[PDB]
């Protein structure tokens, strides 16, 4: 329900967290566009990054404990 | 043929290329030092120089910000009394011996500001996503 | 004979597009009875209308080669109009005027107006006033139609001082990425490289002063730079108004359409000309304009580019009429030029070029070797550096030294097929290594080489010590890599994997190393010591390692 | 989850606030959403 309307952003934001998704530009035509985020890989094609292969550097290198 | 290039260790050639778009006026620009022409226009070498075409989800920090010499009509439109209607910005990937410029940018021309640096704007080019504020 | 005089009116000034009082006496109100004043200049001048209002005292005229267009009665009235001289080209703007008897104040203006264009309406300081009419001789050169925007760029006629060398500099701009692990990137930034120049200049008595007043005026336009490193001169005697001259243009910066400079001695009598094309071989160009005034043999010239001075100028004397100072200057256009590689072998193992230039012994070259990688430097306490790809790459800096113009083009020619750090090419640095203790059999595939622990201290698994040249004493390049070991005794045995003719131990120079290298530096620094003819030397740096990056491109793109 | 890509910013979920108001207050059932008005 949209009652006592707000911002559209906020509104879209709340549809996006219900079906969690990512609301997005396409890169080549610039239309609006939408995406789901969703167990749609299947571990085999995707690319392996290492440093000789494309990699330049992790930024991220600590863990911070985050078992808890 | 672009994707084998772009993706070589030791293969490449310069090249951004920008569309500034209004109603089809059109002006071809291009951020190399040469007469580049592509895609049925001549693109001409021009003191554009893009400042990263970042992709945050985030309204701002994503404002594509584009040093743009001043002389240019397209900073001339906005001199005073900026056009009614919006100037949308379109951005080209291409290199040499190649012919397919890969589209990587759609934004709109949103706002433009002089100041210290007289021999080029900054113009600030949002996209889509982030103009969601409306009441 | 004299220079022109003019002031500045506000009602009559404002009336027609800011037009001048233009007279020759020194003061205003000094006519003469019944006298003439003449003047004339060149003008550019299309096919068009020119209509033009113009007002003297008493009947003063304006005419065109020659010809009479208009004359003004005694009042500011629109005395006339269009006066079309229908052929488009520069004509002698040569109007004249007088006064009656008294020596009331003597005036001219005039409105030049082309279909309603404002053109030369005032402000002619270019006139030349004398109390009689001029030939156009006297008047001066007619200037080029100057079709081409860049002819009207102001020329830089002084010199530069030889005794300090000259120095030029071609800049690309090649960004590089390094991972952690050495891996690179390649990413030439600069289609063409973009150029500057400069010289020291030391000029005196006059010459100094055309330095001065020339620099001051450009400070950061556009300017012809006249490109005295590329000097040259005529081959045939070129008469007045001729289109065309032979001459020596081999290999020096001279291309079609290039803006060429015309030295008629003195310094001040000079041209700009554009050459629409020319001959390579039967040296020779046409010109787009008939040459100034003459062209006898002999006469220097210059290729000229359109340069700008992007930096402040030192402020440094020696005497009150003597000056010297360094002028640098950035060319606007591209450095156009095709690259080669010209004769250096082609390994067939690699895929690139062996770099054979014959580099000379400049006082001494540099040496290093790094990794890139270091750990947490703790405040205190141990410190554990980890070598991130197990890889050794480093940089050697040594001199070259060019001699002759088509040296110079041959090294254009190579660094233009190299960019910057663009390009990988395999590099001799001329360091003596691996004296063969035994024969060169090609039956057991193996050199045996003196023990200088190759195989023990550094082994065979480093690429960048691993690619060596033979270079046999006849001068023959052998190209060769390393693909295992064998150690016994004081020497030491190297497979390659490939053949080598059969020869004794004693049949060759060095064993220099070519590994896989990358220039270091963007821009290069080139010291013209003298014109492209001779001392031309440059020093290049050198950056060894190996190229790792695999490229399978990202799918589905 | 959209809120847990957002927060990929964090130093590392816990949240004590009020509400700005969105459309909860109830006059009219909607089995599905035809918007409202607001007056």
């Amino acid at each position: 329900r949209w009652n006592r309307q707000d911002t559209l952003e906020s509104f879209m934001q709340l549809i996006l967290d219900h079906i969690g998704g990512a609301m997005y530009v396409s890169k080549v035509t610039g239309k609006l566009s939408l995406r789901l985020i969703r167990k749609d890989y299947d571990f085999d094609t995707l690319p392996i990054f290492d440093t000789d292969s494309g990699l330049l550097s992790i930024q991220e290198a600590t863990n911070a404990s985050p078992a808890n | 043929s672009y994707n084998i290039i772009e993706t070589s260790n030791d293969n490449g050639r310069p090249v951004f290329m920008y569309e500034f778009r209004l109603l089809d006026k059109y002006w071809r620009y291009t951020s190399a030092d040469a007469k580049v022409s592509a895609l049925g226009s001549i693109w001409e070498p021009m003191g554009v120089s893009d400042d990263g075409i970042k992709q945050t989800g985030e309204a701002k920090t994503d404002a594509l910000n584009l040093t743009l010499p001043n002389s240019n009509p397209v900073v001339g439109l906005f001199i005073g009394t900026p056009p009614g209607s919006p100037v949308t910005l379109t951005i080209r990937r291409m290199h040499l011996d190649d012919n397919d410029p890969v589209v990587c940018y759609v934004g709109t021309v949103d706002s433009i500001n002089q100041g210290e640096n007289p021999t080029v704007a900054t113009v600030t080019c949002s996209t889509l996503s982030a103009t969601m504020d409306r009441n | 004979l004299r220079p022109a005089r003019e002031q500045f009116n506000q009602a009559i000034y404002d009336a027609l597009n800011g037009a001048y009082q233009l007279y020759v006496q020194d003061a205003f109100g000094q006519a003469a009875a019944n006298q003439t004043y003449y003047m004339a200049k060149w003008m550019k001048l299309k096919a068009g209308t020119y209509t033009a209002v113009m007002y003297v005292d008493d009947s003063g005229t304006l005419s065109i080669d020659h010809a009479v267009v208009a004359t003004a009665a005694i009042g500011t009235n629109p005395n006339s109009g269009e006066f079309t001289v229908a052929a488009d080209g520069v004509y002698r703007f040569d109007c004249i005027y007088s006064n009656v008897p008294a020596d009331t104040p003597a005036y001219m203006a005039y409105q030049l107006i082309r279909d309603g264009q404002t053109v030369e309406v005032s402000r002619a300081n270019d006139f030349i006033a004398d109390i009689v009419p001029i030939p156009d001789k006297a008047l001066g050169p007619k200037p080029p139609y100057s079709d081409d925007v860049r002819l009207t760029y102001p020329v830089f006629l002084p010199l530069p001082n030889w005794k300090d060398g000259v120095t030029e500099r071609i800049e690309w701009q090649t960004d590089v990425m390094i991972s952690e692990s050495g891996a690179e990137q390649r990413r030439p930034i600069r289609l063409h490289p973009r150029r500057s120049f400069e010289a020291t200049f030391l000029r005196w008595e006059e010459n100094r002063t055309l330095l001065d007043t020339t620099i001051a005026g450009v400070g950061q336009s556009p300017l012809l730079l006249p490109l005295w490193h590329d000097m040259t001169a005529t081959e045939n005697n070129a008469p007045a108004g001729s289109v065309d001259i032979f001459g020596q243009f081999r290999v020096k910066d001279f291309n079609v359409g290039d803006v060429v400079m015309f030295n008629r001695g003195t310094t001040w009598d000079y041209e700009t000309n554009i050459i629409a094309g020319l001959d390579i071989d039967a040296g020779h160009m046409t010109l787009t304009f008939g040459l100034q005034s003459d062209t006898p043999k002999g006469t220097r010239l210059y290729p000229v580019r359109v340069a700008q001075i992007r930096e402040a100028m030192n402020g440094q004397q020696m005497t009150d009429s003597v000056s010297q100072t360094q002028v640098r200057f950035f060319c606007t256009e591209n450095y156009d030029l095709t690259p080669s590689w010209s004769d250096f072998p082609i390994y067939t193992r690699t895929g690139l070029h062996i770099f054979v230039l014959p580099e000379d012994w400049g006082s001494s070259n540099e040496i290093t070797s790094d990794r890139l990688t270091y750990n947490f430097d703790n405040q205190s306490g141990p410190v554990v550096v980890v070598d991130p790809g197990g890889q050794n790459y480093g940089t050697v800096k040594k001199s070259y030294t060019i001699k002759g113009r088509t040296a110079d083009r041959q090294f254009r020619q190579i660094l233009f097929a190299l960019r910057g750090r663009t390009k990988t090419f395999h590099l001799p640095l001329d360091t003596n290594d691996f004296i063969l203790s035994r024969d060169i059999n090609p039956a057991d595939g193996a050199l045996v080489v003196r023990r200088c622990g190759y195989t023990q201290y550094i082994g065979g698994t480093q690429e960048t010590k691993r690619d060596i040249m033979v270079e046999l004493y006849d001068g023959t390049r052998i190209p060769t890599t390393i693909i295992s070991s064998r150690i016994v005794g004081d020497e030491e045995w190297l497979f390659l994997s490939q053949s080598i003719p059969a020869t004794s131990r004693n049949d060759v120079r060095r064993i220099g190393y070519i590994p896989v290298a990358r220039l270091d530096v963007d821009g290069i620094e080139i010291k013209r010591l003298t014109d492209s003819a001779g001392v031309s030397q440059v020093s290049l740096t050198f950056k060894f390692f190996d190229d790792r990056r695999i490229a399978t491109p990202l799918p589905l793109s | 989850m959209w809120w847990a890509l957002a927060m990929l910013v964090a130093s590392v979920e816990v949240w004590t606030a009020d509400w700005q108001v969105l459309g909860f207050g109830n006059f009219r059932t909607k089995a599905v959403k035809a918007k409202q008005a607001k007056k």
